């Protein structure tokens, strides 16, 4: 009638929800996901637990980071790649001028010499004169620094990228400020956090109390939306059972991570002085041991669900193959043009 | 007062021995073969573009180009210099990419586990797994409804030889001795304690399979069994059970700072390229001999 | 000749691997050596067993 | 005069680098086998060339 789980008011002992209907006795028994407490055990008689639960972590699922088709030109910025081309022209033109003056270095050959130096593939002909040698030496000094800077920067890029750890355990949460974490406004979760006498979960709640925006969310479903909106900047703590179901049903952008923190179990309740305790309690044990619950839990979660080597990849280099093919395409066209001419 | 289940334990992954062709690790096996095919294409195109450069002479040029050594073979045609220069840029990126990725391997080393889940060792079917001869977990395996453990009981029953030990102490001993060849299945509680104890060479993997628990037993009738049941539930809420389990399991243990030091490279890991060298040398003698032998006749 | 070329090609393949392995290993040697901190504060003592 | 509890460790000695501390990346048995291979390569090349 009420729609609540079960709670008594502090003034009048008026029990609302599922347990309230049981106390005076409108119904015989109840089968609902309801946790066991010392407070609840007095007024209503709880049976043996059937499904165990715990508090776990929910973050935004790391999306499949498809590497850029040109993600091999990342080390050097775009304005550098521009100035290498400009310099390459200016070097050849100057070389061409000072080489032949009233020489093998023609307009075609001087252009071929400059590329051979940068690519590091030796040379056919060396500059003979003093004027040609001095411009050749500086272009050699330019090449050696640009190449070695590119190799070292790419070495640094891959070194950092592989030594990163995702937020795995509750200890990782305890030592992080960039990724925020908050619970519901009121419940059994926050109440546990206040009188928590643990290792570094006392420090966890110490941070939770003082935040810039309000970390505590009123609604649970709206709290799941806040994790989506942040996109790897907020984590929402809740029960494990609810967390696993949220990954399966609805658009996939969430997942469970780490082990369970708290210990709590659901149960089946009927008011004390009931003769129904006998056969029901043993039936629960009959279902669990044979494996009725475990098959049934597999069905509604997974079966009725709508979700589901660290070398250098091909995709990272893929781009440079397109340059190779396009070059050979032009090569065939040049052969086509000068055959019709002659 | 605490929950538990049946879990998997394996020997620590440690570090492998690099045998031969271990130097091809930085790049994928897909890329290597693409370079082989591509260099044939460039060589063939160079010949067709030209019509000195033949089939034999063109192949040598593009091999000498990839190794980054200067010969005396230079395409004199405009069309060929478009081919040559483009093939050069390919060479420059592949070499530089190799060097970078190899540096990352020797800076930080990652030892990753071969198996992840119960469904993982259901497909792998390589490493042996069993339980005690007769126990609670053995009886669970026999009577199973779902297909995954039914397939597992098929393996456990028709095992050559039988993967069953007398004691749980014998099971742990068999895991460490086998060295990634036997995986023991028991309670998650004991498994976590054995990992923390000396000298630390085993760890827990995956989730639990079933869900069971321990409790406080009292004779039939139970005139004094009512209040102590309620008290434990309150001490569960306060967090005394978690405090006490943290004291004996984790606090009192053998292994708790990770300090890594870069070691010098041994001959075993470079050995691969040495066999290739001497093998190629012996082949060169063979071809030179028969080239002279049939030229004589 | 063909006999002289094949022995040259393997010696080229040998060279390129030995050189690149030497550079990468020295890169790893200096990277590790500079990212080390001495026991400064009491917090550093708290998280050390050696 | 004010006092406090502090830490006392063994002073890090002046780590004078080895005069040949640039051949550390590769072990001694590798440097040996590069020389042996170098001779074997030359002799074989010499034979099949002429
Ligand atoms: N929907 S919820 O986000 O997960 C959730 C949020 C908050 C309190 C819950 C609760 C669930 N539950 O799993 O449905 C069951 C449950 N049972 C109790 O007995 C109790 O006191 N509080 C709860």
């Amino acid at each position: 009638s009420d729609g609540k789980y079960g709670a008594r008011d502090p003034d009048t002992k008026a029990w609302n929800g599922m347990v309230g209907e049981l106390v005076y006795g409108r119904a015989d028994v109840a089968v609902a996901p309801l946790t066991i407490t010392l407070v609840r055990e007095e007024v209503i008689d709880f049976s043996k637990p059937f499904m165990s639960l715990g508090i776990s972590i929910m973050i935004k699922k790391p999306q499949k980071s498809k590497p850029g088709v040109f993600s091999f030109l990342d080390p050097l910025a775009y304005e550098i790649w521009m100035c290498i081309v400009f310099a390459y022209i200016g070097v050849s033109v100057v070389l061409f001028l000072v080489s032949r003056f009233s020489n093998e270095f023609g307009i075609f050959n001087s252009l071929w010499f400059s590329l051979g130096a940068f690519m590091q593939q030796g040379c056919d002909i060396s500059p003979r004169s003093l004027s040609g040698r001095i411009v050749g030496g500086v272009w050699w000094f330019f090449t050696l620094i640009i190449i070695s800077s590119y190799t070292a920067n790419l070495a640094a890029f891959l070194t950092v990228e592989r030594m990163v750890s995702p937020i795995e355990s509750a200890e990782d949460l305890a030592k992080q400020t960039e990724i925020a974490y908050g619970t519901l406004e009121a419940g059994s979760t926050k109440e546990f956090f206040r009188r928590s006498k643990i290792a570094v979960f006392e420090k966890m709640w110490t941070y939770m109390k003082s935040a810039e925006p309000s970390v505590f969310v009123r609604t649970t479903e709206e709290g799941m939306i806040r994790v989506r909106k942040s996109k790897g900047k907020y984590a929402y703590l809740l029960e494990s059972t609810m967390n696993e179901y949220i990954e399966q049903r609805k658009p996939c952008d969430t997942m469970k991570v780490g082990g369970n923190l708290d210990s709590k179990g659901y149960g089946i309740a009927t008011p004390k002085g009931s003769a129904l305790r006998g056969p029901v309690n043993l039936a629960v044990l009959k279902l669990s041991e044979q494996g009725v619950l475990d098959k049934l839990k597999s069905k509604w979660w997974y079966d009725k669900g709508e979700c589901g080597t660290s070398a250098l990849s091909l995709s990272n280099v893929a781009g440079v193959f397109y340059i190779l093919i396009g070059g050979l395409g032009l090569a065939m066209l040049v052969a086509l043009i000068e055959f019709c001419y002659k | 007062f605490m929950s538990l289940g049946i879990s998997i334990m394996i020997k620590k992954p440690q570090k492998s021995k690099p045998g031969v062709f271990s130097f091809l690790d930085p790049l994928a096996y897909e890329i290597w073969m693409c370079i082989v095919f591509a260099y044939i294409g460039v060589s063939v195109v160079l010949f067709l573009v030209s019509r000195e450069f033949g089939i034999f002479n063109s192949l040598w040029f593009s091999l000498g180009a990839f190794m980054r050594q200067g010969c005396d073979i230079s395409p004199r045609s405009l069309s060929g210099r478009i081919v040559g220069g483009v093939w050069w840029f390919f060479t420059l990126i592949i070499i530089s990419s190799y060097t970078a990725n190899l540096a990352a391997f020797l800076t930080v080393e990652r030892m990753v586990s071969p198996i992840e889940s119960a469904e993982d060792l259901s497909k792998q079917t390589e490493i042996a797994y069993g339980t005690l001869d007769s126990g609670s977990t053995k009886e669970f395996f026999r009577r199973s409804k779902i297909a995954v453990f039914d397939k597992m009981w098929t393996y456990m029953r028709s095992a050559e030889p039988s993967v069953f030990v007398r004691t749980t102490a014998e099971g742990v001993a068999r895991v460490r001795k086998s060295k990634g060849k036997y995986a023991y299945l028991l309670e998650s509680t004991m498994n976590e304690y054995i990992e923390q104890r000396k000298p630390c060479d085993t760890m827990k993997v995956g989730g639990n399979l079933d869900s069971k628990g321990y409790g406080i037993a009292t004779p039939k009738g139970s005139s004094l069994g009512t209040p102590v049941n309620l008290a434990v539930l309150k001490l569960s809420e306060q967090g005394v059970l978690d405090k006490l389990k943290n004291k004996w399991w984790y606090d009192k243990g053998e292994c708790g700072g990770s300090k890594e030091k870069t070691s010098a490279l041994s001959l075993s890991n470079v050995a691969g390229v040495f066999y290739i060298l001497v093998g190629g040398l012996g082949l060169a003698m063979l071809v030179a001999l028969i080239e002279f032998c049939y030229k004589s006749r």
